[PDB]
């Protein structure tokens, strides 16, 4: 699995803080709630990055992969979310978005793949 | 079993 490092200080054993802005119009990245690893301690989903093109606020934000992990959301634990306050989160009317970004090693958590054939 | 509660569809 050919992996291009971007910088030392980014590595797969650690939390990195991610920094974004408020965006505008609809239909871009898209963020799935579907959990099933550990479904018996209902209320205490989790959410992870499903689709995402480049050139998106996401995309430049500098480093993202279909699978990335949020703990905090502008300092909203993931204690009990509705379907519904993060994505007022991702465009709430605070000055900027401040989420924390957590990159497990590979093998923890499976590899999410969606449509598209390979040539 | 082949049943749900809830459900997502939002993007940005």
């Amino acid at each position: 699995t050919p992996h291009v490092k971007d910088y030392s200080f980014v590595t797969e054993d650690n939390t990195f803080e991610v920094k974004l802005f408020k965006n505008s119009s609809g239909l871009g990245f898209s963020f799935s709630r579907e959990d099933n690893l550990i479904p018996e301690q209902i209320n205490g989903s989790i959410v992870r990055v499903k689709k995402l093109f480049p050139g998106q606020p996401a995309a430049e934000s500098g480093k993202i992969d279909v699978g990335d992990v949020i703990l905090k959301v502008n300092g909203a634990p993931l204690k009990g979310l509705s379907q519904q306050d993060v994505i007022s989160a991702l465009r709430g009317t605070a000055p900027e978005v401040s989420l924390l970004l957590c990159r497990p090693a590979p093998g923890v958590l499976p590899e999410i793949d969606t449509p598209g054939n390979s040539s | 079993m082949f049943r749900d509660f809830d459900y997502i569809a939002d993007w940005c």
